């Protein structure tokens, strides 16, 4: 009721101090498909459930690589996912070329966060409606950043975002004491992620096509598995 | 659908421009008659009082150029700027082509200026309408009217402003093609006397000008208007 | 060589210009029809002059279409002068000379104007540019008379070109001739 | 707002005849129908080849129609005129055949001066080719007669080769003889 | 807008093509300004340009350039005085002239002496082309500057009265007609000029 | 300095930067201009992969791109001779060369620099070739770095 | 708990509860008003046809712009507000020719579709960080068909949402419901181009408003040799006659 | 081009003459003579016709000679870096006061507030000296015409405007 | 096309050609944008002295004034723009001489298209 | 969903452009008919008040170039400006390119101008639908196009716009044999006059006819009374 009078734009607080137009953007993630990321000191893994428009269509690209050392997975709005992914890839290229330096994941997270924030104050623009998981390995060690459209970037051992993400997140909370200790086995880490995502499925169980996995770590540059390559993990 | 000039109403008509057309209907009646040997402009001065300078106070008739003049009905403030631009354009044409601007080209330019104001949201429509009168070698004496809507038409004899309908009917009843200027003067005075809301139409209530005979045009000082009014028996 | 000649006579304006000279060519140029009763002959720097002439043609055709009425040769000449001055404001002057011949058809008189490279226009009974100037003037100053008919003007132009072809050490290429009358623009056959 | 703050935060021969146009070179394929021939440095020609081809392709796609030789020639003329005095080394011949204008040849000078013509020659040996062609060339000679005339003139210029032939269907074969 | 540059190329082409460009006028040889006990006196060999009723200026170099820039900045100072509702002071004129002549980088060939009296006191300055400036009790500009400056230095003394100031200024100009303006604190500025038929036709109006 | 390039049956040798996609190029002349061109070309290659789903380049596409890079300054050109070594779409070894104005040509072998006038005939007076004898031929022609490109990838080595 | 008007429908900048961005949702509703367009890819080619949807018999149906060429190897049909389709097609053609100029290779269909979608994405921030160019999303959805030496025959549906899907067979515009439902039943990997044409004609006949005729429907196909080529009225009439003979009885 | 223009004043009358394409123009009772490039004199004629027409329309009054002098000076200072190749000369009589007025300019706009006579253009010094030897103050209009015509003849074809306050006589020599 | 529109821009037409424009009075390149350069330098000075906020406010005010002041019939300059620049009581030649196409490119709609970037 | 151009209606319509089209229908009728080798443009001119200056006004069908003609319907003020932009484009094309404007190119440019003014909410779209007809240069195939405030354009054998479009278009649909269009110029003019008389209550004085012919030939008829007599007597 009264919310209807104050959620017209992201430039107006409600009498309770809430900023509804960005809470809606954060709720936009729930429309997207579930994606899962988990971390170990030697490798970091992403698992994403791809959605297809119809049985005659090819699946969406849930996972994007920005550099040989870092990649990301995203859920939410496609028009905003495109913008943020392109911006992060451009900044990785800028860091690698102009500074001869690999973009540190910690720096990249805040550099993307600063772009995300500006949209939540100026009129005309709207908050990005996409939450994406930056994943990479750098000099400081493995990394996994859950970026939210409110401009919040947080270091997580593992997380899940998208529709029905609560089951995967609860499984990750229940097995954090375990999946961190894998520390060297990529196959077992990807397997653990695969159980984690499997908790989030109501229908359309995992298949060689709808499932997609990525991994990066000490020895492995960011590599994406799909098709027959992921048949062993299902 | 009338708060901004850029909305077509469901009926498909611009309320903000029809309101402007209504505005000029409140201004003092301007009238122009075309004769075989010249044109005559008359206008009933709107704002008047014993203290106002009746001489050197040309409120209705303006000189755009030698062999061209305009009687303006509506907001004189807009009339001043439009007439300034008209003078500048006429002198630009003279400077470029070394020939006095044909009146139709001037009328077309001013009508396009007035229309452009009806089309951009940041500009309200001009609240004036002109009775152009001038002489040029292409068609000799000719007389045009132009509305806030930016359209114009050529008229043998037309009245603009307050109580336009009665004056137009009288002109239609009395006009003849083969008149002389010395008769168009009497016709214009008679029509204004029959159209005025005042009881007498004194010499100070009236403003007058004529283009005749290479072509002289005289904007009448109050003395000759006073003489002429009694000359025709008003 | 680039030479343009113009003679204003009782009923016509005879504009003539030498054919374009270029390696291995066969086929007019140095002339642009601005309207049914006025045409603009030009000479001078290659590229720049033709680019200016086409722009002037475009403007005059735009005016003709806009009003459905023909711009007078006096007005056309004034506009060409004004545009040439505008063009030369920003850049180095480029060698160009223009002869705007036309029949006004409102005063019913033939008028001819020459515009130099600096944008100065002079109404003329006759004119020339380039190597034609010195020799032709020596003849036109004696033979020209405004009462001569168009045929007499053509005879005088033929004499002028006959004189130039002797003065020019090169085997001269001849000149095209165009006439503008009350009946419109025309091109001659024997030149 | 914040955007404001962020800014402050920190020899060739060509002639036209009844059977089309013969192009003899000691050649540029703008289109299956448009046949250019560019003299000058290897850099300018190889770049403005692609640029003019792109322009003509855009025109063809937008208009769904054949681009006239006059239109392409004036496009190139305007382009090189904007660079007049900048140091372009061009001498260019744009030849093509289209029903709207038949066979036509346009030559573009380095300064942008565009000329129509029935015959054109360029190179060191242009004079001999022109002097042998002008003695026998005429509009109503046959396609085989045209090719023989091109052979004689160009082989004479070489003595003192690819022979393109462009028609309504476009340039038909390289004509390497 | 402003000074155009619309025919620089054409004028250069005319100059190389032997079309002699008409020469711009110059404002004479010498200028001298002398500060004295109760005000300042400015003299010139051309005119003494007025910036403000009690702020006057003498211009060396091109006559048009000085008559334009001094006139423009007098217009600026009149607007400023009206704006602040108080008398304008010579330091403002100096600053405005400095910035203006620096903006055009000396292409405006104006060499100026600015003298006046104001609520702060009497002032005397010199402005060269391209903005350089200096201050002093006595000054001289122009071709004949050296002899006039020598006369000033050999005769100038502290507390000399108006008559001596006028005498010294006129003598220095002579050593370089003569017009001098003398301004006193609290009194009107005193301008002292030159102190030392085949056929007939009728046309309409 | 001087640079030399050789094109073989299934390999190429350039006597330098590796830009990926089996593309190795070098520029000789004003060192600053050459280094700037190298950086810009690498940036262009990465942007190519970025916009075009990481599709591998071809020596011809890279050559055209570098032609556009060079010709973008036709009227104030970089004063550097540039050459490329790699494999073409047909699997043949391929070498392309460039000049300040942006020329465009393919060559089986070319040398660019002051010593080209001597190196070019020194090879020609005694020069199919397998991978090792192209190296020995370069050694006879000639510290100095050699980058050899083959279907299996790019290998970098250093010699005299 | 009182019924009140809801403002989230207006403006592309407004999220509603649950994060549904409607102005782009309503943009895809304008697609349904457009004429039906069908596309069917196969191992030996891709064929796409369109309902011409002539407003009146006086309109010259032979001069309607439903299918357009972008390059010798790429073509695309369109539906919806053709005013925006012209701008999208102009951008696509410019991008294709620019790529051919800069890289001396045919533009990959995926790259061209990405460029067109990036243009469609401009009602907000662009893919390359470009400032917004238009106040509203395109009311046009066009499917792009082409061939590349690596990907082969492929078909993409480019939406005004800034997203595309590689479709084996896709129908857009009016009657997308039944057309797509029948495509799911009909399409198979062994669908040769000869029967792909007849299948497209069958779909259009099943879903068109009036009797299928060569002057109210047209076809186009992509091939390595032929390239993008619209079928002549005689050719489409022959195909329609073959359909009538074969699918009847 | 470059014909010499000479202006001269008597009692309640001024006379302006030029060598002889007309080089003397009038914008009411104020006469402007322009010696220099043909293109620049034509351009100045057009420009000042434009400016004075606008002035008359806005003021309902013809521009007085001194106001016109200031106008031409300020219009010539524009293009300070591109100056016209012209030495103009203005002559006229104030409608209200009747005082004769003549002034000359440099190409940039410096005004020579002459009291007796003005010359400009090629051979400036010769005709200047001839006028100095020939001129006398407060001449009658016909004597003024004779003096100015004699000055021109000593330096054919020429046009001289003999200007009263209310009527102007234009004569060809 | 990529080529410039030689007609709608007027100014002599195709002549002058672009390459020929590269020969100017030395003071041309400076005064052509003097006001913008001086304001940029002043804004940088404020950014250094008064922090990022002061330039932000100063430029936001000017942008709001410029965006909402559209008057195609005149170029006299908005009254408030003078106050914001502290030009309310000063003159310069750019104000005294503000500085003509008759048939193309002069009408109001060209200015509307320019303003709205439409 | 009709207060701005930028808002889609829930059913996919942009109601503002539809209101602009409704504004088009407010203008007087204008009809065009393609002959086999000629094109006829007809216009219903308003019954002039007895004091209008007939000698100079009005003429509704205006030529954009030597070979192209642009009739219209809707706001006259907007039309006078769209026509001027079309003329400027025609001359600019004749300048930059050698060939005159293709009729299709000119109508596409006009449609772009109309579309461009629809792209932002700050401008009223041109409430006029032009009816461009003519022949391609050095060609003999008649061409006719219509443009709309939405920016849409289409080619028509015979089309009508403006007031009472339905009555005229219905008449044309049942009387124009597209399989064999009228051949003789006067036959096409008779068909056009018949189409207008179905809506124009007044005699020929209210009908304006202009015939465009190949090779840049245009003539505005002033003798339709003869054609009107034949149609009326036959009726």
């Amino acid at each position: 009721m009264f919310r209807n009078n104050y959620d017209g734009d992201t430039v107006t607080f409600s009498p309770t101090g809430r900023l509804f137009q960005v809470e809606y953007a954060l709720e936009a993630i729930k429309q997207g498909s579930v994606t899962v990321g988990l971390r170990s000191n030697t490798h970091a893994v992403l698992v994403a459930l791809k959605r297809n428009a119809d049985e005659l269509s090819s699946y969406q690209k849930k996972i994007i690589k920005c550099d040989e050392h870092m990649g990301l997975s995203l859920a939410g709005l496609a028009p905003d996912a495109r913008v943020l992914s392109n911006y992060l890839r451009q900044q990785c290229n800028y860091s690698s070329l102009v500074f001869n330096r690999k973009l540190a994941v910690e720096r990249a997270g805040h550099l993307l966060c600063d772009k995300a924030q500006k949209n939540t104050q100026s009129y005309g623009g709207r908050p990005y409606g996409v939450g994406l998981l930056i994943i990479g390995y750098d000099k400081s060690g493995a990394h996994l950043l859950e970026f939210q459209p409110s401009g919040n970037v947080t270091e997580l051992y593992g997380t899940a975002i998208g529709a029905r993400s609560q089951g995967a997140k609860t499984y990750l909370e229940r097995t954090l004491d375990t999946f961190i200790k894998i520390d060297g086995n990529p196959d077992e880490l990807i397997k653990a992620g695969v159980e984690a995502i499997s908790q989030s499925l109501r229908d359309e169980s995992l298949t060689v096509d709808n499932l997609s996995i990525a991994i990066v770590g000490k020895d492995t540059p960011f590599t994406i598995y799909d098709g027959e390559a992921v048949a062993k993990y299902i | 659908y009338d708060s901004r000039t850029t909305i077509f109403s469901p009926e498909g008509r611009l309320y903000q421009v029809e309101y402007a057309l209504e505005s000029i209907s409140h201004a003092g009646t301007a009238i122009g008659i075309m004769a075989s040997d010249g044109i005559v402009l008359a206008a009933e001065r709107k704002v008047t009082s014993t203290l106002l300078e009746q001489d050197t106070s040309t409120e209705k008739l303006y000189k755009l150029n030698d062999k061209i003049a305009v009687a303006v009905a509506g907001l004189t403030a807009d009339a001043e700027i439009l007439i300034n631009t008209a003078r500048i354009h006429a002198q630009n044409y003279l400077k470029t082509y070394n020939e006095d601007i044909p009146v139709e080209i001037l009328v077309r330019r001013l009508s396009d200026i007035k229309q452009g104001y009806t089309q951009h949201g940041g500009l309200r429509p001009f609240g004036v309408s002109f009775i152009y009168a001038g002489y040029d070698d292409r068609y000799g004496y000719q007389l045009y009217t132009s509305n806030p809507s930016g359209n114009y038409t050529g008229w043998k004899a037309i009245s603009v402003g307050a109580n336009t309908s009665a004056a137009q009917t009288l002109l239609q009843m009395d006009y003849k093609d083969d008149m002389k200027v010395d008769d168009a003067i009497e016709l214009a005075l008679k029509t204004l006397s029959k159209t005025t809301d005042s009881s007498a139409l004194t010499y100070d209530r009236l403003e007058f000008a004529t283009i005749r005979k290479e072509v002289y045009q005289k904007i009448f000082k109050p003395q000759e208007i006073k003489d002429i009014l009694v000359k025709t028996g008003i | 060589m680039d030479i343009i000649l113009g003679i204003r006579v009782q009923d016509s304006v005879i504009l003539a210009s030498s054919k374009a000279v270029t390696r291995g060519i066969s086929v007019d140029d140095k002339t642009r029809q601005l309207s049914p009763h006025t045409l603009m002959s030009f000479a001078g720097e290659a590229g720049d002059t033709v680019q200016f002439a086409e722009y002037i043609q475009a403007n005059i055709q735009l005016y003709s279409i806009r009003e459905d009425y023909e711009l007078s040769p006096q007005a056309v000449s004034s506009f060409v002068r004004q545009e040439l001055a505008k063009s030369i404001r920003s850049r180095r002057p480029y060698q160009v000379n223009v002869l705007i011949g036309g029949y006004d058809k409102k005063k019913n008189k033939p008028e001819l104007y020459q515009i130099d490279y600096l944008g100065t226009k002079v109404e003329l009974p006759y004119g020339a540019h380039g190597y034609s100037g010195f020799y032709t003037f020596s003849l036109l100053d004696h033979h020209y008379r405004p009462d001569m008919t168009t045929e007499e003007g053509l005879d005088l132009l033929k004499l002028c070109v006959q004189e130039l072809e002797k003065r020019m050490p090169m085997d001269f290429k001849g000149v095209i001739v165009k006439i503008v009358d009350k009946d419109g623009i025309r091109q001659v056959d024997d030149f | 707002m914040q955007a404001i703050a962020d800014s402050f935060s920190v020899t060739t021969l060509a002639f036209r005849f009844q059977g089309g146009i013969i192009v003899a070179v000691d050649v540029i394929e703008i289109n299956p129908f448009l046949l250019g021939t560019m003299a000058g440095g290897a850099a300018d020609c190889q770049f403005w080849e692609t640029w003019l081809g792109s322009q003509c392709r855009l025109h063809e796609l937008r208009e769904k129609e054949r681009i006239s030789v006059a239109a392409a020639s004036k496009i190139l003329s305007n382009l090189v005129y904007q660079y007049k005095g900048a140091g372009l080394s061009m001498g260019t011949m744009i030849c093509g055949y289209t029903r709207k204008e038949g066979p036509t040849i346009y030559y573009v000078d380095s300064d942008g001066t565009r000329l129509k013509g029935d015959i054109f020659c360029v190179g060191s040996g242009q004079t001999f080719a022109y002097g042998v062609l002008d003695s026998n060339y005429k509009w109503d000679l046959s396609v085989e007669d045209a090719l023989y005339l091109g052979k004689r003139s160009i082989l004479a210029a070489a003595h003192r080769v690819n022979l393109y032939h462009v028609t309504e269907d476009g340039w038909i074969y390289h004509g390497n003889h | 807008a402003g000074l155009s540059f619309d025919n620089y190329q054409r004028n250069n082409f005319l100059a190389e093509n032997s079309h002699t460009q008409p020469k711009a006028t110059s404002t004479g040889t010498t200028i001298v300004g002398v500060k004295f006990n109760n005000g300042v006196v400015i003299a010139a060999d051309a005119k003494l340009h007025r910036i403000s009723p009690k702020i006057w200026c003498a211009g060396a170099g091109t006559a048009a350039d000085t008559e334009a820039v001094t006139q423009l900045i007098g217009s600026n100072i009149e607007l400023h005085s009206l704006y602040t509702s108080r008398e304008p002071r010579v330091v403002s004129a100096l600053q405005m002239l400095k910035q203006h002549l620096f903006k055009y980088q000396g292409h405006i060939g104006a060499y100026l002496i600015v003298a006046g009296v104001d609520p702060t006191g009497s002032h005397l300055f010199s402005i060269h082309a391209h903005g350089s400036t200096d201050v002093g009790y006595y000054l001289s500009l122009g071709s004949g500057s050296l002899a006039a400056m020598a006369v000033l230095e050999s005769h100038w003394k502290q507390d000399l009265t108006k008559e001596e100031a006028i005498k010294l200024a006129s003598d220095a100009i002579q050593a370089g007609n003569v017009d001098v303006c003398v301004m006193e604190i609290g009194k009107d500025a005193e301008y002292l000029r030159n102190y030392l038929v085949l056929k007939e036709s009728i046309v309409n109006i | 300095g001087t640079i030399l390039g050789i094109a073989g049956e299934d390999f190429a040798v350039l006597a330098v930067f590796d830009c990926g996609d089996n593309i190795v190029m070098s520029a000789n002349g004003f060192a600053a201009d050459g280094d700037a061109l190298v950086k810009r070309f690498k940036n262009s290659v990465k942007w190519y992969h970025f916009d075009h789903n990481d599709k591998k380049l071809s020596i011809n596409s890279a050559a055209r791109n570098i032609q556009h890079l060079l010709y973008g300054k036709r009227f104030f050109p970089y004063y550097v001779h540039t050459i490329i070594a790699g494999l073409d779409e047909d699997g043949k070894g391929a070498v392309y060369s460039f000049d300040p104005v942006g020329s465009y040509e393919r060559e089986q072998c070319r040398a660019g620099g002051a010593a080209a006038s001597l190196i070019m005939p020194f090879l020609d007076n005694q020069v199919y070739l397998s991978v090792e004898e192209v190296i020995k031929l370069v050694r006879d022609s000639f510290g100095l770095e050699i980058l050899i490109v083959t279907k299996d990838g790019v290998r970098k080595e250093f010699y005299e | 708990m009182f019924l009140t008007r809801s403002e989230y429908d207006r403006g592309v900048s407004t999220f509603s509860p649950e994060g549904r961005l409607f102005q782009v949702e309503y943009s895809l509703e304008a697609i349904k008003l457009g004429s039906t367009a069908i596309g069917i890819a196969t191992k030996e080619g891709v064929v796409l046809g369109v309902e011409k949807r002539a407003t009146s018999p006086l309109l010259e149906s032979d001069s309607i712009e439903k299918i357009v060429e972008i390059d010798r190897h790429i073509g695309c049909a369109m539906s919806g507000l053709t005013a925006d389709a012209r701008s999208m097609i102009e951008h696509a053609r410019t991008a294709a020719v620019t790529h051919n100029l800069y890289y001396d290779e045919d533009i990959n269909v995926e790259s061209l579709t990405q460029s067109v979608c990036d243009l469609a994405l401009r009602f907000g921030e662009g893919a390359s960080g470009e400032e917004r160019l238009m106040s509203r999303p395109f009311g046009v959805a066009l499917l792009i068909a082409g061939h590349d030496a690596d990907d082969g025959y492929q078909l993409f549906h480019a939406e005004p949402s800034g997203t595309f899907y590689r479709y084996n067979a896709k129908a857009i515009g009016s009657g997308s419901e039944g057309a797509q439902a029948e495509l799911l039943n009909e399409w198979h990997s062994s669908l040769t181009l000869k029967e792909a044409e007849l299948l497209v004609l069958k779909i259009l006949k099943q879903v068109m408003e009036e009797k299928l005729d060569e002057n109210n429907a047209q076809l186009s196909c992509i091939t390595k040799q032929d390239g993008f080529k619209i079928y002549d009225n005689e050719k489409t009439a022959e195909l329609i006659k073959e359909l009538k003979e074969k699918e009847a009885a | 081009n470059g014909g010499i223009v000479v202006a001269m004043t008597g009692k309640d009358c001024v006379a302006i003459a030029c060598d002889l394409f007309e080089k003397i123009f009038h914008y009411g009772h104020v006469f402007l003579g322009i010696t220099g490039l043909a293109t620049d004199v034509t351009t100045l004629n057009e420009m000042f016709r434009y400016k004075t027409n606008l002035y008359k329309l806005k003021e309902e009054r013809a521009i007085e000679p001194e106001t016109f002098t200031q106008l031409v000076s300020s219009s010539l200072y524009e293009r300070r870096f591109g100056p016209y190749f012209v030495g103009p000369v203005v002559a006229g009589i104030n409608s209200k006061s009747g005082k004769p007025f003549i002034a000359g300019f440099d190409l940039i706009g410096c005004i020579d507030e002459a009291k007796d006579f003005i010359v400009s253009g090629t051979a400036s010094d010769q005709l200047f000296g001839m006028c100095e030897s020939l001129y006398e103050p407060n001449l009658e209009p016909e004597d003024l015409f004779e003096t100015i015509s004699q000055a021109l003849l000593n330096a054919w074809g020429a046009v001289v405007y003999i200007i009263k306050k209310d009527e102007v006589v234009k004569r060809y020599l | 096309p990529s080529l410039p529109d030689t007609l709608r821009q007027q100014e002599g037409g195709a002549v002058p050609l672009s390459t020929q424009l590269n020969d100017r009075h030395p003071l041309e390149s400076t005064l052509k944008n003097w006001e913008t350069t001086q304001r940029q330098r002043q804004m940088e000075q404020y950014r250094q002295i008064f922090g990022i906020a002061e330039p932000m406010k100063r430029t936001m005010e000017m942008e709001i004034v410029n965006r909402t002041d559209f008057n195609p019939l005149s170029t006299n300059g908005s009254i408030h723009r003078d106050i914001l620049l502290n030009k309310e009581c000063s003159i310069d030649w750019e104000d005294v001489y503000p500085g003509a196409s008759t048939m193309v490119g002069d009408d109001v709609h060209s200015k509307i298209e320019k303003q709205l970037g439409i | 969903y009709d207060r701005a151009l930028s808002i889609f209606s829930p059913d996919g319509h942009i109601f503002q452009v539809e209101y602009a089209l409704e504004a088009v229908k407010r203008g007087t009728c204008a009809v065009g008919v393609k002959g086999k080798n000629c094109v006829v443009l007809g216009c219903e001119r308003r019954s002039t008040l007895k004091l209008q200056d007939t000698r100079i006004t009005p003429s509704k069908v205006s030529k954009i170039d030597s070979h192209v003609v642009l009739s219209f319907s809707g706001l006259n003020a907007d039309s006078r400006i769209l026509i001027e932009k079309a003329r400027v484009e025609a001359q600019s094309h004749r300048l930059t390119l050698e060939d005159p404007v293709t009729v299709e190119y000119l109508t596409r440019y006009v449609a772009g101008v109309q579309q461009r003014y629809t792209q932002s909410g700050g401008v009223r779209p041109f409430g006029v639908s032009t009816l461009i007809a003519g022949f391609d240069p050095r060609d003999d195939e008649p061409k006719l196009y219509q443009t709309e405030p939405s920016g849409i354009y289409s080619s028509w054998s015979a089309q009508t716009i403006g007031r009472n479009s339905k009555t005229v278009r219905e008449f044309l649909e049942k009387n124009y044999d597209r399989k064999e269009p009228p051949a003789t110029v006067e036959e096409c003019v008779k068909l056009t006059v018949r189409s207008l008389l179905e809506v124009v209550q007044t005699g020929a004085k209210n009908i304006e006819i202009t015939v465009v012919k190949p090779d840049s030939d245009i003539v505005a008829l002033s003798s339709e009374e003869i054609n009107q007599y034949v149609t009326q007597i036959e009726q």
